[PDB]
RNA sequence: CUCCUCAUGGUCAGACUAUGUAGGGAAUUUUUGGAAU
């Protein structure tokens, strides 16, 4: 029963590999390690990779810097 | 400085404004308020066949852009806000001068 | 947008309805509330009669001056 | 048509309607005329009437008058208060320009008002260049 | 009128004893002929 | 904390690439600057839609409110 | 101070290419949210992207019964709004 | 075709004439009218200096706007003199177009002769502080007898009505003297130029009047230099404080010099401070300072504002930098370089490169491809090289050369008297030996962009650069080609202290020249 | 800024359906001003018929501005 | 705050129609309704675009997915005549 | 022109209202767009 900024503290700190929902796309979902965030949820992804659904296949990206608006859904795997 | 009050100048202007939507207005800036809603008087209207109308209110944040007449000086009307803020900002020797 | 005040006025909508209503109040935000407010859709056809409603200023287009006040 | 007097018979109404028209240009023209002749009495009464022809007022109906803001039951008060123009243009504090016009209301714009009216602290030093010529 | 009473002193032109500004309940008297 | 404003600043100076929310563009260029809103100034840019070269437009403005990502190439 | 900040953050970041573009006079291309693209020369701007610009020549793509067609147009004086923005290029 | 407009009118008979223009173009123009060529020439104010014998002259307005004053203000009967003295025939003829006001005025002083008066009783201020300086004038008494040697004294005596002197007599004159002489003195001391103290009086001279008096800066002027300037002040503070000052009445403005400058502002590297006004003659020096320090390409209406701004400044920049050193701040520094940037013309952080004379930026890139940083390395290049780099006419070659060889390489070198022993509170002196690479023939200093001629001079400088503090500078004109220099100085506190000594050209950029040394002070 | 007061369906199961026609459930654990949540034991209900448990115990956080409405399960 | 605010909370306590950006309109009993918008309603009957309706206990939903509100005639009388 | 903030003068027991050389109306619930096809 923790706030949303707390959780997000988490997820840095554990270094889990986290699952991004974005935005009215649900073709594409982005994966990858939080290294970092900010007050704008704009988040620091690393090892992060596009997943398209439509066996799932993906483009390894590197190091990302998201940016919040994008974000829908954030969650570990 | 801010466009909108460029825009203020705009009154009893004959202009033609694209819309987000596609739509094009014609017609008479009565005023435009500061958050670029424009009202304007004897607007053709047309929706992408048009519609005359005696007065339109249109949302500022749902106009596209807004084509101004040709003959209008820009030079003159960009220059204010600088002056206005210049305005509010704003010994023995004096007389550089001499009889 | 004080003079429109209690007329008869038309609003489009941001997904293309029309409402029809007299213009009771406005605020800040542009959110309307509209007396004996009717929606039409494609021009009469697909008419009805919703009665008072609130617009949200994000969803309206622009609005015109439909008939005087009752 | 100094004191705003529309009226009922119209004959009259339209000779004021001329009067009117002429007038700021018929006073305007003897105000230039005797600054020409140099005359001193003429010459300030002349801009006074001129002045009421253009604003249309006395000098006795008090210059907050031709404020387009400024509110009918204020001026009122004035006009009947019996006070000098001065000391309300000396008047600073807000609060207690409302507290002079005893109307705790709209002090404050009256105020603002004020300093939008025209005030000068005005020196002149004069010198003789020779005994004929004084600068 | 305070017949003991302080009051402020300028330099000036002085106006004559029935003047505009000597008079001024006549012209609240002269509106209020027609009234309002 | 590394933050997305320290590693933009640390990505400065650098060949990256930003892919906008659309996905219709992606843009290959030089991170000259970006302002404290984040929007992003690249210098020889190269403009990849669909994944292939489009063309090469140079020094180019992206508005923020269209950035998906950004990452280093 | 803080007025000087905000003008001076404007001249060393990505604003550069605008700020550049009212100073040299120099036409910029750009694309728009409708997919039309708008290559002119800025005559005014503002933080929101907000534009006064001449001697526009705006060209769009449109699709018909056979091969698709490039159609353009000029609009001498333009004002555009500041969301219709996608991008801003400067070129030579 | 200079002048760029100056074609078209003088095609058709009407000639141009103004101050800034291109000289020969002007030449022209006055050949056409000496030959006849151009019946008609239409001449500025400005250059009434400019005498072109006329057959007749016609003076069209006698109402010149200055921004300063803002309004427009009549000429002075002095300008319509040597506007009238073109003109002789078959018959002398002039024309003047005034106003009525203006009428009796012109009518009068230019048939019947100008009686002269005397406006020291406003420069008194600074007059009084010179005479201290030169500590001819002891005490109050001496100024007064020295009052006596005035054109104003006699003046005040035959027309004492016009300087407000209310009695006239040998009596009355002596006590409004000296309640003026008074008055001049309590601004002195509380402006800290002068000390006065009791046993006839004795007046002493403090470290703000000597400057001020010895540059010639008015009194006015250093009072609001001593108001803004602090410590940790910035360069744009700096610049701000030498653009307000009175020497700047005399750069005339209409309103369109003003309305530019707000257009030209946005190209600029710095910004007017906000609670200052912008008609005043003081911004628009600060932008024109701008437009020297990057060279825009301006009108040349302001061609002419920017020479006058640079024939007074460098008094003031000199007092700049050393009223801060009497203040003691190590930030000296900042206004040496902004001084530099006055001689030469060009920033500190944007190219040390774009310093020697006539170089552009296609020239400079050519530098940046033989890989150079300052300018000493232009010395130890050959000639081959350089007529790679440069190709361009032989004056502006010549004047480049000039640069690089009064442009010396010196070396900064100290010796100190003892290392060992060092004392708290102590006048510790030093000699720091300069030597030279070329001794010169003489120190011309060369600029394009600043007209007028200079010497070289060079400052030393000691400080310590956390605190901020500068412990001693002096001022040297070397003509020799090595020298030496005794610093007198008082040490710091006991413990370690940093001192950095910098050598620092007035004149040339990139000259500076630093030694760094650390003593332990007990 | 306003805080939502989520305070009555806080421990509670809640179905969301959020934009792109997306609807989750899970019991509500945290928010804030921005609306955003953190709901537990979190289970997607995809297009057809399966749901997949994303977090049971791991939780996940929901951006507000991306909630369409939320429906209390529970009484 | 807005005067249709202050409307929209006096509605609070009566039957209200919602249409959101989505278009499914929710009818029920406005529990209550925050400066933001955000409301939340009681035994509501839902209509979708597709014509399915469904019933629910307790929604709530965001204020900036809310289209329209209607609310009943009762509040038309006052005191937003002024 | 409108809403907010701030300042203010007043009134009531924080709210309301007139005025303002004021600040403002691009980072989640409205006006600087997730829209485009």
């Amino acid at each position: 029963m923790v706030p949303p900024i707390n959780c997000i503290f988490n997820f840095l700190q554990q270094q889990t590999p986290v699952t991004i929902w974005l935005f009215e796309q649900i073709g594409i979902r982005i994966k990858g390690k939080i290294v970092g965030f900010d007050e704008f949820m704009n988040v620091v992804i690393d090892e992060a990779v596009e997943i398209p659904v439509n066996v799932e296949k993906g483009t390894p990206l590197g190091k990302i810097l998201l940016k919040g608006d994008n974000i829908t859904l954030i969650t570990s795997a | 400085m801010k466009l909108v009050n460029f825009l203020k100048k705009l009154r009893n202007e004959q202009v033609t404004i694209e819309l987000k939507n596609g739509t094009t207005v014609w017609g008479t800036l009565q005023s435009v308020s500061p958050q670029m809603n424009a009202i304007l008087t004897d607007v053709k209207l047309t929706l992408p066949n048009i519609a005359s109308l005696q007065y339109i209110n249109i949302r500022g944040n749902t106009i596209r852009q807004i084509i101004l007449p040709d003959s209008l000086n820009l030079d003159s009307l960009l220059v204010d806000q600088k002056q206005l803020n210049s305005l509010r900002r704003s010994a023995n020797k004096r007389p550089r001068r001499g009889l | 947008l004080a003079n429109l005040i209690d007329y008869k006025l038309r609003v489009l909508t941001q997904d293309g309805r029309v409402y029809i209503g007299q213009l009771m109040a406005f605020d800040k935000h542009m959110n309307l509330v509209l007396n004996e407010c009717i929606e039409e859709r494609v021009p009469k056809v697909e008419k009805r009669v919703l009665g008072l409603t609130i617009l949200r200023g994000e969803q309206i287009l622009s609005t015109v001056v439909e008939d005087k006040p009752l | 048509y100094f004191s705003q007097l529309k009226f009922e018979g119209f004959a009259l109404n339209s000779d004021i309607v001329f009067i009117h028209q002429n007038a700021g240009r018929l006073l305007r023209a003897m105000f230039e005329i005797c600054l020409k002749r140099g005359w001193g009495h003429p010459t300030r009464m002349l801009l006074n009437l001129c002045k009421s022809a253009t604003t249309k007022m006395w000098p006795t109906n008090c210059p907050l008058r031709q404020f387009k803001t400024c509110p009918v039951e204020v001026i009122k008060r004035l006009e009947a208060s019996t006070v000098p123009w001065g000391d309300y243009l000396q008047l600073e504090t807000p609060a207690e320009v409302g507290r002079a016009i005893r109307s705790e209301k709209y002090g404050k714009q009256v105020y603002d008002l004020l300093k939008r009216f025209p005030k000068m602290s005005v020196t002149c030093n004069a010198q003789p260049i020779t005994r004929s010529v004084m600068r | 009128f305070n017949q003991e009473g302080d009051y402020n002193f300028k330099y000036g032109i002085p106006l004559e004893f029935y003047n505009e500004m000597h008079r001024p309940v006549h012209f609240l008297q002269f509106s209020e002929l027609a009234g309002d | 904390p590394v933050n997305p404003k320290p590693f933009l600043k640390g990505l400065v100076n650098h060949r990256v690439g930003v892919k906008l929310k659309f996905n219709s563009t992606e843009y290959r260029g030089t991170l000259v600057s970006t302002d404290n809103y984040f929007n992003l100034q690249l210098n020889e840019a190269e403009e990849f839609v669909a994944g292939v070269s489009h063309g090469t437009l140079g020094e180019i403005f992206i508005r923020c409110n269209n950035v998906l990502y950004i990452r280093e190439l | 101070e803080l007025e000087e900040l905000e003008e001076f953050e404007f001249k060393h970041g990505p604003m550069s290419l605008i700020n550049d573009a009212m100073v040299t006079r120099t036409p910029v291309i750009i694309s728009l949210r409708n997919n039309h693209k708008i290559i002119a020369r800025v005559k005014a701007f503002d933080r929101h992207c907000n534009m006064v610009l001449e001697n526009v020549k705006e060209l769009w793509t449109e699709k018909k019964g056979k091969n698709v067609i490039n159609r353009e147009r000029f609009i001498s004086k333009l004002f555009l709004r500041g969301d219709s923005v996608i991008v801003v290029l400067k070129t030579p | 075709l200079t002048d760029g407009h100056l074609r078209a009118p003088l095609k058709h008979g009407v000639g141009i004439l103004y101050k800034g223009m291109a000289s020969n173009d002007e030449r022209i123009v006055k050949r056409l009218y000496e030959y006849g060529a151009v019946s008609v020439l239409l001449i500025s104010k400005d250059c009434s200096a400019f005498a072109c014998k006329t057959d007749e002259v016609i003076i069209l307005g006698t109402n010149l706007y200055d921004g300063a004053e803002h309004k427009y203000m009549p000429y002075t009967i002095n300008e319509l003199l040597e506007m009238v003295g073109l003109a002789s025939g078959m018959a002398g003829k002039v024309l003047i177009l005034t106003s009525h006001n203006m009428k009796a005025y012109y009518k009068k002083f230019l048939i019947e002769p100008l009686p002269t008066e005397s406006y020291l009783q406003y420069i008194i201020h600074d007059t009084l502080n010179n005479e201290i300086a030169n500590s001819i004038i002891q005490s109050k008494q001496d100024c007064v007898d020295w009052f006596t040697y005035s054109y104003f004294y006699r003046r005040i005596h035959v027309n004492p009505s016009y300087y407000g002197v209310r009695d006239t007599s040998p009596h009355g004159i002596s006590v409004f003297l000296s309640n003026l002489v008074e008055t001049c003195l309590n601004d002195l001391v509380e402006s800290s130029f002068i000390e006065i103290d009791d046993t006839t009086e004795i007046i002493s001279t403090l470290s703000n009047g000597l400057i001020a008096s010895h540059y010639g800066v008015s009194f006015f002027t250093i009072q609001s230099f001593v108001s803004s300037l602090s410590n940790t002040s910035t360069l744009k503070n700096m610049l701000y404080v030498l653009s307000t000052a009175v020497e700047f009445e005399s750069v005339p403005l209409r309103k369109g010099d003003r309305a530019l400058l707000v257009k030209l502002s946005k190209r600029l590297p710095l910004r007017f401070p906000e609670h200052t006004s912008s008609g005043s003659v003081s911004f628009k020096v600060f932008l024109l300072l701008q437009a020297y320090f990057s060279r825009l390409e301006l009108p040349v209406d302001f061609q002419n504002d920017l020479k006058d701004i640079l024939e007074k400044v460098v008094p003031l920049i000199n007092v700049v930098v050393d009223i801060l050193s009497a203040n003691g701040y190590l930030n000296a520094t900042t206004a040496m370089d902004l001084a530099q940037m006055l001689i030469q013309g060009v920033w500190d952080v944007d190219n040390p490169l774009r310093q020697i004379p006539h170089f552009n930026n296609k020239i400079l890139e050519k530098c940046k491809e033989i890989n150079v940083e300052t300018v000493y390395d232009i010395m130890a290049l050959e000639d081959e090289e350089r007529d790679e780099i440069l190709t361009l006419t032989d004056s502006q070659l010549a004047q480049v050369a000039a640069f690089v060889n009064n442009y010396p390489n010196v070396e900064l070198t100290y010796s100190l008297n003892n290392s060992d022993s060092l004392i708290s509170g102590v006048k510790q002196k030093i000699t720091i030996q300069l030597t030279r690479d070329v001794e010169p023939e003489n120190l011309q200093v060369t600029s394009e962009k600043y007209p007028f001629d200079k010497l070289e001079s060079w400052w030393l400088v000691l400080g310590e650069v956390s605190k901020k503090e500068l412990y001693a500078i002096k001022k040297v004109t070397l003509n020799k080609e090595t020298q030496q220099y005794e610093l007198e100085f008082d040490t710091p506190t006991s413990g370690k202290h940093n001192l950095t000594i910098w050598c620092v050209c007035d004149s040339y950029l990139d000259a500076d020249k630093e030694l760094s040394f650390e003593i332990n002070v007990k | 800024v306003s805080t939502p007061e989520l305070k009555k369906y806080m421990d509670k199961k809640i179905l969301l359906n959020i934009n792109g026609s997306r609807k989750v459930a899970g019991i509500l654990r945290g928010y804030d001003i921005f609306l955003n949540v953190v709901l537990d034991d979190a289970m997607e209900i995809n297009g057809e018929d399966p749901a997949n448990n994303h977090q049971l115990g791991l939780q996940t956080v929901i951006r507000g501005n991306s909630i369409i409405s939320l429906e209390a399960l529970d009484a | 705050n807005g005067i249709p605010v202050k409307l929209l909370n006096e509605a609070q306590g009566h039957i209200v129609s919602l249409e959101l950006t989505t278009g499914a309109t929710y009818r029920g009993k406005l529990v209550e309704s925050e400066d933001s918008m955000n409301v939340q309603l009681r035994d509501v009957i839902a209509t979708e675009p597709q014509g399915a309706v469904t019933h629910m206990d307790q929604i709530f939903v965001r204020g900036s997915q809310i289209k329209f509100i209607v609310v009943p005639d009762l509040l038309k009388n006052a005191p937003l005549f002024k």
